[PDB]
RNA sequence: ACUAAUCGAACCAUCUAGUAGCUGGUUCCCUCCGAAGUUUCCCUCAGGAUAGCUGGCGCUCUCGCAGACCCGAGCCACGCA
RNA sequence: CUACGCCGCGACGAGUAGGAGGGCCGCUGCGGUGAGCCUUGAAGCCUAGGGCGCGGGCCCGGGUGGAGCCGCCGCAGGUGC
RNA sequence: CCCACUGUCCCUACCUACUAUCCAGCGAAACCACAGCCAAGGGAACGGGCUUGGCGGAAUCAGCGGGGAAAGAAGACCCUG
RNA sequence: CACCCACUAAUAGGGAACGUGAGCUGGGUUUAGACCGUCGUGAGACAGGUUAGUUUUACCCUACUGAUGAUGUGUUGUUGC
RNA sequence: GAGAGGCGGCCGCCCCCUCGCCCGUCACGCACCGCACGUUCGUGGGGAACCUGGCGCUAAACCAUUCGUAGACGACCUGCU
């Protein structure tokens, strides 16, 4: 689609969401993934930490400054996963990669916007409830990410502000329902039309 | 004689030429590229400075092993040198072209080097002697130079 | 095949970019962790390596062979004229790191401080901060400054002060002052902002930042040695005399595979002029500097409780390659990176000093002031005159003096 | 060892374009067909002859050549695999 | 309906070494032939020019050049990198 | 083997001359399919190119000796003729 | 490889073209001189001993070491993450 | 509103129309004679230049010189009514 797709990273499985995002950006679509520290990875935490440590061991023995660049932020980890699912060595793949934006937490551009969810990548439906999983934020913190605490604090501030905004919206919706109950003699004429044609149960 | 890039108006323009001049082709090419587009007074004083090692010519294409200097930062370059012989040869050619402009009766305070070209001349053979009874060439690399000056102000 | 005998590696891989330091001053790179419980204080200072000398003191280390015994210990003199505070920076913590939030500069920035902003002060019009300093006078600029201070108070987590050294009080050629951000620690952001705003345009002496017999970190750039080979750079073994193409080399720079030269192989290049941080440098003395109350005072520099000699820290004939020290100085213990008159950063220790090496009281008995420009053998001018008596030039001056 | 920078047989010219079962190379297009590294013999085993596999040239025959548009009016070619 | 021509129908199309066919593919010279071309510009060479052929290659435009050259039927090679 | 002697060494440092270095002038040769960043895979069983990944930022200077199974010679060892 | 002396917390085992010769060295093996023993009639031979016996080139690309710089923010500087 | 605030909301004054939202009455507009790229963001981004008014500014960098906390050369630290 022509607008920017904003996806909440919390509760999503890493590879599923990354595959969906890769296929989206390959179709000429702008995708923004926020709160990449909430991304889950299937399998217990120690196993995934071992996987990332084994990745850390892969470095160029001659000159490690040329070797694989092990990114420690959850956003950059998800970005590297998506890049792994993209043909990033061609112009088309690089152009698709430039359409993807990843963030830890939710920045000011996107904290005032509705966030989509991919059910096909959600942990609650793609994973059995008895299975174990790891948080990308905790894994990133314990492998070298430095900004877990400041991200948590800023997320708490954002959640407080969102709670205030939601209380205002609930008050507005209550007042709207009261208004609808106030005007029913001058509204039932159109209300019955909407009821007749499937809208407005 | 036939030049390359004949002037768009050969009445505001004067020409100069040299053939089989005993200067190195690479240094002369770099110096000519340095002075190309300059006003004639600016080019003359710049060549005098190059002789006096107060301004350098940037060595851009023939720069293998050319050392770095602080005066190359005047240009967008790192390498530069001070070819005295090329500077003197281009100074003589500039004086010849200015005399031609005087002969054509157009004032020499508005001339700009619009065209300058260095071409390889036929090489001249000398001989050097090597370790095990071997002979190696000791060629020279002269050059043909042409320039066209044009009135504009 | 393995190497036949084991041997430890030459050099450290923790300092691998063995390159000329990108800076000359030497930046802190880590300030002490801030806790609001402590009083508001500065964490760093800028000094200049005047030179070295040695002291005599009695050691108070029980159970040691030098317990209640005299020792001679080399000390480094770092001249520290008071820093002048000219600005305040606020930082905000982001998930991408600290970022600069807002910088406010004081009015009447000193002339030597303004020299830092110009490559060529000789040709400059001296225009820096001229329009900025006019906003400290009008009401509009003052209101904007108050809003900036409020933004720092409510949004910033750590604040730092821009302080500069006083070139005019040093015997060096350089008149360009050294700027530096010094972190303010120990309180709420509001308290440290109030403290810093009071300290604007003011001079902060070194005795307010550091105390007696505390161990601090010294940050600076070492002495440059130019382009050096592996024997001088990495201290590898010299090859035998029978070696054909040179013996000051490394014989094998790698195996056939991995078919490349590893980054861990000793190779020739730049040596020296590296940025280095050394911790645990005890402060044996904080000199008081020269005063004029009725006459010039120099005694507070090298006279101790056991010497009582009216002499200064300046050696006979002056500090070699530095000049004369007349300001506050800090007497560190041991050696310090850098040449003479090299700018050094003194930083509060990041650790907690609980060993008995630390927190040990230092009481000097003697400070050596013999001439370092040779084998000096007289502490003072007066002692040398009293020993050698009159000379020929004294006689020829005294005949003219009648 | 040395015998003109040449020596376990100098240099120069000629026989001489010496011989080589061994190495290297071997020059335009399209179309059609299209392999063998196996048999026997050879002082033969990095090669030949020989049979086999291939191509080209044919020749001797076989079914009829069908209705000028159209419309067959038990028995359906030599022989071969 | 250039009978060495034209037309119809059906099946098929890999290819090294190798064999054969066709070449209105190409080079040089000779016998014939084109009442052929040419100082109102030959050969040669250059070309972001127009095309033809599966291809080997070929024709035409523009420039340069300044005295020779080509098509068809046969003939003969020191004939294609 | 011993005495003496010493930078052979422990364990390296400094100094001097000429270079190397930069500049003005002058100015080669070797070598060169194309080129030149890696890991693994498979492959004529040790890739610069291919596959999969890691990744990749103009132009350069002084060094350097890991690679180019670097260059130098149609292997002198072994076998065949 | 081995063995012994001594110290030591310990004196573990190995790979990287049996890592590493345009890094060295040349003691060994493995040219041409020579001696001995055995073998052979002899020329001569001997994983038998012994002695003397030229160790060539980097200035190329990459790798690595350091040194200038380059992309973008209008220019330019300071302080910084 | 500071996490990348590049945004959002509320007041006082002045000036408009009582139109704009729904159901109706009333007729008209190029009705371009079947046809595509129509319809927005958009007064789009970027670059030179002309005219038009107002409000404002009058600087640095590099070379040359100097240093020697530096240094192969560049680079770096410095100084210059
Ligand atoms: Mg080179
Ligand atoms: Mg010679
Ligand atoms: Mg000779
Ligand atoms: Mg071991
Ligand atoms: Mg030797
Ligand atoms: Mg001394
Ligand atoms: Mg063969
Ligand atoms: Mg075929
Ligand atoms: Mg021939
Ligand atoms: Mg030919
Ligand atoms: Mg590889
Ligand atoms: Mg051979
Ligand atoms: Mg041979
Ligand atoms: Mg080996
Ligand atoms: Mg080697
Ligand atoms: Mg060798
Ligand atoms: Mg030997
Ligand atoms: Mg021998
Ligand atoms: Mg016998
Ligand atoms: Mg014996
Ligand atoms: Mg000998
Ligand atoms: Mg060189």
């Amino acid at each position: 689609e022509v607008q920017v797709l904003v996806l909440d990273g919390r509760g999503h499985l890493l590879g599923r969401l990354a595959a969906i995002v890769a296929k989206q950006v390959l179709l000429g679509r702008k995708v923004v993934v926020v709160r990449c520290e909430g991304i889950n990875i299937s399998g217990n935490f120690y196993r995934n930490k071992l996987k990332y440590l084994a990745f850390l061991r892969k470095r160029m023995n001659t000159n490690p400054s040329r070797g694989p660049y092990h990114f420690r932020a959850p956003s950059r980890i998800f970005w590297r996963t998506v890049r792994g699912m993209l043909p990033h060595k061609t112009k088309r793949g690089q152009a698709a990669l430039d359409r993807l934006k990843v963030f830890d937490g939710i920045p000011p551009p996107y904290d005032k916007k509705k966030r989509m969810v991919v059910p096909a990548a959600l942990k609650v439906v793609r994973l059995k409830p008895t299975r174990k999983f790891a948080y990308l934020g905790r894994l990133a913190h314990e492998v070298g990410w430095k900004y877990q605490a400041v991200t948590a604090t800023l997320e708490e501030k954002r959640k407080e502000k969102a709670k205030i905004h939601y209380r205002k919206k609930k008050q507005l919706m209550r007042l709207r329902k009261q208004a609808e109950k106030n005007v029913e003699k001058k509204i039932d004429k159109y209300t019955e039309v909407l009821k007749t044609h499937g809208l407005l149960v | 004689v036939r030049y390359s890039l004949d002037p768009e108006n050969p009445t505001k323009s004067c020409k100069s030429r040299g053939s089989n001049l005993r200067v190195h082709f690479k240094n002369t090419r770099e110096t000519a590229q340095a002075i190309k587009g300059m006003h004639i007074r600016k080019a003359t004083k710049y060549l005098k400075d190059v002789t006096l090692q107060k301004q350098c010519v940037p060595f851009r294409r023939y720069n293998g092993g050319v050392g770095r200097c602080a005066q190359a930062k005047q240009w967008g370059w790192t390498q530069g040198r001070w070819p005295k012989k090329s500077a003197e040869f281009l100074l003589h050619m500039l004086k010849n072209a200015e005399s031609n402009a005087e002969l054509k009766g157009l004032d020499v305070d508005s001339l700009v080097i619009e065209h300058i070209q260095v071409n390889k001349a036929p090489k001249m053979r000398r001989r050097t002697y090597r370790a095990h009874g071997r002979i190696n060439p000791y060629m020279s690399s002269p050059c043909h130079i042409e320039m066209i000056l044009t009135e504009k102000e | 095949s393995h190497r036949k005998f084991s041997a430890p590696r030459h050099g450290s891989l923790g300092f691998l970019p063995r390159k000329r330091s990108s800076r000359h001053r030497g930046k802190v790179k880590s300030f002490p962790k801030d806790d609001p419980s402590k009083p508001v204080h500065l964490t760093a200072f800028l000094g200049y390596k005047a030179g070295m000398t040695h002291i005599v003191r009695e050691v108070d280390r029980p159970g040691s062979k030098v317990n209640k015994k005299e020792v001679v210990e080399a000390v480094t003199i770092v001249e520290t004229p008071p820093m002048v505070v000219v600005g305040i920076v606020g930082y905000v913590e982001t998930p991408r790191g600290l970022r600069t939030f807002k910088t406010v500069f004081a009015e009447h920035i000193s002339d030597e401080c303004k020299r830092r902003f110009y490559k060529n002060w000789h040709k400059s019009k001296k225009k820096a901060f001229t329009k900025y300093c006019k906003k400290w006078q009008d009401e509009d600029g003052k209101k904007q400054l108050e809003k900036d201070f409020s933004s720092m108070k409510k949004y910033c987590q750590v604040i730092r002060v821009i302080a500069h050294t006083q070139m005019r009080l040093l015997p060096l050629r350089q008149k360009k002052a050294h700027l530096m951000e010094i972190q303010v620690n120990g309180g709420t952001v509001a308290e440290k902002l109030d403290w810093a705003r009071e300290r604007l345009e003011q001079q902060v002496p070194v005795n307010q930042v550091f105390g007696q017999d505390e161990m601090i970190d010294v940050i600076g750039v070492t002495k440059g040695k130019g382009y050096k080979g592996v024997t001088s750079r990495w201290h590898t073994k010299k090859l035998p005399r029978k070696t054909h193409r040179g013996l000051r080399k490394v014989a094998c720079i790698g195996a056939w595979h991995p078919a490349r030269v590893a980054f861990s192989v000793a190779r020739a290049g730049q040596k020296g002029y590296h940025h280095r941080t050394e911790i645990n440098k005890k402060i044996y003395k904080i000199g008081q500097g020269y005063l004029i109350k009725d006459g010039k005072l120099i005694k507070n520099n090298a006279s101790t409780d056991y010497d009582l000699s009216d002499k200064s820290i300046n050696p006979l004939g002056g500090f070699v390659h530095y000049g004369e020290v007349t300001n506050d100085f800090v007497m560190l213990k041991g050696c310090v990176v850098g040449t003479k008159k090299r700018v050094l950063t003194l930083r509060k220790s990041l650790l907690v000093q609980t060993k008995r090496r630390a927190l040990e009281k230092i009481d000097l008995k003697f400070i050596d002031t013999t001439s370092k420009f040779g084998h000096g053998r007289f502490q003072t001018m007066e002692e040398k005159k009293a020993f050698m008596g009159p000379l020929k030039k004294d006689r020829i001056a005294k005949e003219e003096g009648a």
